[PDB]
DNA sequence: GAATTCGAGCTCGGTACCCGGGGAT
DNA sequence: TTCTTTTGATCCCCGGGTACCGAGCTCGAATTC
């Protein structure tokens, strides 16, 4: 079909839609499609492979898209929960010359006796940006650890309210992990019952630090179920990252101050 | 008893020759003048000052009524002489002196010799002329003051000495009482030139010769007695008498229907704007179409003998049928009296330079005059509870005026929809090589966008489009006539738009460049912009560009490469409004009074706020009409309290201190809300650009922190900052990175 | 119960009036 | 004791105010993999 395509028929949709990102902004190419958006202040990511569509498909440069389109919709609003009732099936269709892309969406709600009707009424068709630059995290963390809900609820729980209070992820000798602050403090244990996480590379000690205590919001917005918490330092500023391992990989990295210690 | 008036400066200037012959001082207590000021009075040919002086304030100013009657000069003027110095003077001379004034007038005895706070003053034999109000009504300021006034109408740099600084000058010895009358002589040598070249008594002269009123009913009576006494000729001419209805007589709300404002489609339009508008509307309406009181028929019978059509009109005013009968049956009065002054009205202007110099300047004021008689036809039969009123003459008038400019507009869309009807009605159109649609009108003129047409000679061709068009449509006395041409008009919203006329000038209509609310640095820096829009090409390039795309889609796109120096001022103002020099005659905000303090119903206003913080500190009063300059000063804890103490994030009701007292006491500005209105005033004209969207606008103008700390993060930038293969080579670098 | 739904309840701007008032046309 | 007139209407925009109201946005507890 038209050159760049992407499909999700049933059946491997009901993963996409079952993975705030509304103003975001779109980085399709090539390993996939990458929304990214900004939160209180903070990156936020969500990777979606080229494997992960029912047929993933490009050529040519990456094109990053703004997803409102006309400045209300949105080219993810399709994928939300409850929208459209009876949707089943989105194919994204990108036409156009490198500096002048466009990209198209279409609608597909199940009927009987196996068809589809097209919504041509809530279509979708953007531009390519035609200038853009994103700043993507690299790399990958110094040490990290998997979470659960009740884990990583109390750890968010532990962490500041304003710029008082700066919070810290140290992790000792042989299994001390603990998040705290001045007058709230949580701990676990880091195998490779309730305060054992799991994790990898657990011998790499280090005390970050935040001074923004906005990380409570935003991944509360974002209701993660615990995921992985990625430790990134060797750079001059350390940077966290959090990827929550429900339905979808949503990532978020905060920004560490550059006073890392151990 | 105790704030007793120290000097009465009084020119007595000829006023047939303009020559000052005499110029007194009157002074309590000893007075020299500075030789400086003797001199440049001698140097200037200006007579030398007579300073009288005084043992005692009665003496004085009995001294200066005595000169009032005896010398008796037939005009009066000053500045503000109505509401601070006449009445001053009275209220010492009847309350403390308890001098009869009812013969210092001209009679020498029994006259009138009274103020009323517009604010009248009527001496008997004597014509007051303030040129406050002479002024106020000749040039738009937002500051009425002597000394603003000179600058701006005689180029001339006053020094002021405020009331501040007098007592700390009499006290100390007859020099500096000398300097305070140089200060007095001063002004009043100002305001002799302001009277010079307006000459107010020439101008309103004619008007009270044309009116039958005698001049200071001229000068301060109103436009209805004006009217009233014309039609009161014309009537008793006819036959006709005028019954009184006010004799038992005494929210904005309105009497009748007004006129038709076409909706614009708003925008930057770069091609021709043909801008057509009828000469003298209403008084044409009420002469083409006879309409009178005595002409109106509200009932169907009294013209059941004569042809509908051919002996008169009917019209549905405020579904009301309304006959008005045509000339040839009754001549209209309003029609009769108007064909004099609209015959006038052109018949001077063509003979102005078949005229001597002087004669030239008379029927400059002359004319002029004769120009206010004509709109004030309409409003005497438009007043409820005013003198013979009319509001079926009225209604009738705006209907139609409504119904002109939809058949104008009808009939421009259906003649000259296609190049080849206007070839064939104007073949001088061939070399002016399309469509002709209307966007935009007002009472009277509608905005003829002419695209595939020169600008070069439209305005030629629209002269005689507009005579084909009053030919066509409209009865003889209305006259259609092309204008104006813009090269570029911005059509902001209805009353408001920007334009440069062809080859020429820039029009401003109602952009609040052109009101007198702002500050002048917002006012600075708004003209820049617009400047930019209009005048510097690369910009109107990238203006003009800008309607390709919806306007959220300027939102996530940048914006053409042009637009950047529109910015540019912006940001700049940003610098110059932070800028701790900070002059806070930029920051002065002004609002008119426009009535008593207690007749507000909506009390929390700043210049209400700064009206009371100026009674309470037993400053000077502003008067019912005056403008009451105002900054916004920051909000401080101190503020705040002083605020609460007199009654969070205050209003700006209650930051709303006076300039005087906030450089006095050095109170600073509110550079929060002075930003703030900059960019609204910006947002406000430049949504055209944007589909009218003042959201978008807003957010587009007030368009780091993040890239610098990634770039010290080791991350590498792919986009612009880099040669296209680097950016490849660093996204290669990032995707090998994180696979 | 542990997730898990949309369900029900908070608040938090957003926009639009709604309005008076300035001050144009 | 103290005043004691005069054109008309239309229109945008701002400051000060109110009032929904959808959007989020987490909690709280029936229905439940």
């Amino acid at each position: 079909g038209a050159p760049c395509q992407v499909v999700l028929q049933g059946a491997e949709l009901n993963g996409i839609l079952q993975a705030s990102l509304l103003d975001s902004l779109l980085v399709m190419g090539d390993r996939g499609i990458l929304i990214h958006n900004t939160i209180f202040g903070e990156q936020v990511f969500l990777p979606l492979e080229h494997s992960q569509f029912s047929r993933y498909r490009w050529r040519g440069p990456t094109a990053a898209f703004l997803s409102l389109v006309d400045q209300k919709r949105s080219l993810l609003s399709v994928f939300r929960a409850n929208q459209y009732p009876d949707l089943r099936r989105v194919e994204l269709a990108i036409t156009g010359q490198a500096p002048f892309r466009t990209l198209v969406q279409r609608i597909w709600t199940t009927t009987s006796d196996g068809e589809a009707v097209e919504l041509a009424s809530e279509t979708l068709m953007k531009r390519e940006l035609t200038s853009f630059v994103v700043l993507v995290p690299q790399g990958t963390p110094d040490v990290q650890l998997r979470l659960t809900r009740p884990q990583l609820t109390k750890v968010l729980n532990a962490t500041g309210a304003d710029s008082a209070t700066p919070t810290t992820f140290e992790l000792g000798v042989n299994g001390k992990f603990s998040v705290f602050t001045t007058s709230t403090c949580v701990t676990f244990a880091a195998r490779e019952n309730a305060k054992t996480v799991y994790g990898e590379n657990t011998h790499r000690t280090f005390s970050v630090v935040v001074d923004d205590c906005s990380m409570r919001a935003v991944l509360r917005r974002l209701q993660v179920g615990g995921g992985t918490l990625k430790f990134f330092l060797t750079t001059p500023v350390p940077s966290l990252c959090v990827t929550a391992t429900g339905p979808n990989a949503v990532s978020a990295v905060f920004l560490l101050k550059p006073q890392k210690i151990c | 008893p105790e704030d007793l008036v120290i000097q009465i400066s009084c020119l007595l200037y000829d006023l047939s020759t303009t020559a000052l012959e005499h110029v007194l001082l009157f002074s309590l207590g000893s007075c020299d003048l500075p030789e400086s000021h003797l001199n440049e009075l001698a140097a200037r040919g200006l007579p030398t000052p007579v300073v009288l002086e005084f043992d005692s304030e009665f003496e004085m100013l009995l001294a200066f009524m005595t000169l009032v009657k005896q010398y008796g000069p037939e005009f009066v003027t000053g500045y503000n002489i109505i509401n601070f110095d006449w009445p001053f003077l009275l209220a010492k001379l009847t309350d403390i002196y308890k001098v009869p004034l009812d013969g210092y007038g001209r009679m020498n005895g029994r006259g009138v010799f009274r103020v009323w706070d517009r604010s009248k003053i009527k001496v008997n034999g004597m014509v007051n002329i303030d040129m406050y109000g002479i002024i106020t009504d000749k040039i738009k300021l937002s500051s009425y003051k002597l000394n603003a006034v000179a600058e701006a109408v005689l180029k001339d740099k006053k020094k002021d000495l405020s009331y501040r600084d007098i007592p700390a000058y009499y006290a100390t010895g007859p020099a500096q009482r000398g300097v305070i009358g140089e200060y007095c002589i001063q002004d009043s040598l100002l305001v002799g030139q302001l009277f010079f070249k307006f000459l107010p008594h020439l101008e309103l002269s004619a008007v009270a010769r044309l009116a039958g009123i005698n001049i200071t009913r001229t000068i301060y009576d109103g436009q209805q007695i004006r009217v009233f006494t014309c039609l009161l000729r014309l009537a008793d001419q006819k036959g006709f008498i005028l019954p009184d209805t006010q004799g038992r007589f005494r929210g904005r709300h309105v009497g009748y229907q007004g006129a038709r404002v076409l909706d614009p489609t708003s925008g930057f339009h770069v091609n021709p704007v043909v801008v057509f508008d009828f000469a003298s509307l209403y008084p044409s309406i009420i002469q083409a179409h006879n309409l009178c009181f005595s002409t109106l028929s509200l009932r169907a019978d009294a013209v059941a003998h004569l042809e509908a059509g051919k002996d008169y009109l009917e019209i549905e005013v405020g579904g009301r049928r309304l006959f008005f009968v045509k000339a040839h049956v009754r001549e209209s009065l309003l029609s009769i009296l108007l064909r004099d002054w609209l015959a006038m009205r052109k018949q001077i202007r063509s003979r102005i330079p078949q005229s001597s110099p002087e004669e030239a300047v008379l029927l400059d004021k002359q004319q002029a005059a004769i120009k206010v008689v004509c709109n004030s036809v309409y409003g005497f039969t438009g007043v409820q509870h005013g003198l013979l009123p009319c509001l079926h003459v009225a209604a009738t008038v705006t209907t139609i005026g409504r119904e002109m400019l939809l058949a104008t507009r009808e009939y421009v869309h259906a003649r000259w929809a296609a190049f080849e009807q206007l070839l064939a009605d104007f073949p001088e159109a061939a070399d002016m090589r399309y469509s002709m649609r209307i966007i935009y009108g007002d009472t009277d003129s509608i905005f003829v966008l002419c695209r595939g047409l020169t600008a070069a000679g439209l305005t030629a061709m629209g002269d005689k489009m507009a005579s084909h068009i009053s030919r066509a449509l409209f009865l003889p006395p209305i006259k259609l006539e092309c204008e104006k041409t813009f090269t570029k008009l911005l059509l902001i919203a209805k009353k408001k738009y920007i334009g440069v006329i062809y080859g020429g000038k820039m029009l401003i209509k109602g952009v609040d460049l052109v009101r007198k609310n702002n500050c002048a640095f917002i006012n600075r820096t708004s003209r820049a912009l617009v400047d930019l829009l209009f005048y510097d090409d690369t910009v109107s390039g990238a203006a003009a560009a800008l309607a390709e795309r919806p306007a959220e889609e300027w939102l996530a796109r940048p914006l053409p490469e042009g637009l950047q120096a529109f910015g540019a001022v912006l940001v700049d103002a940003h610098r110059r409004i932070t800028d701790p020099e900070r002059d806070i005659q930029d920051f002065v905000l002004t609002a008119e009074l426009s009535r008593h303090p207690r007749a507000y119903t909506n009390k929390r206003l700043a210049h209400l706020t700064v009206y009371y913080k100026l009674m309470a500190r037993r400053a000077q009063v502003p008067s019912i009409k005056d403008r009451i300059p105002y900054v916004i000063v920051a909000q401080t804890r101190e503020v705040e309290e002083t605020v609460a103490r007199l009654a969070r994030k205050l209003l700006v009701s209650e930051l709303a201190e006076d300039p005087a007292y906030a450089i006095a006491h050095g109170v600073a500005l509110n550079t929060d809300y002075y930003f703030s209105h900059l960019l609204g005033a910006a947002c406000v004209t430049f949504k055209a650009l944007f589909g009218n969207n003042a959201k978008i606008t807003e957010s587009l103008l007030k368009r780091d922190d993040v890239a610098a700390r990634l770039r010290a993060a080791g991350f590498g930038a792919v986009g612009a900052g880099a040669t296209a293969e680097e950016t490849r080579r660093m996204l290669h670098r990032a995707f090998d990175t994180l696979a």
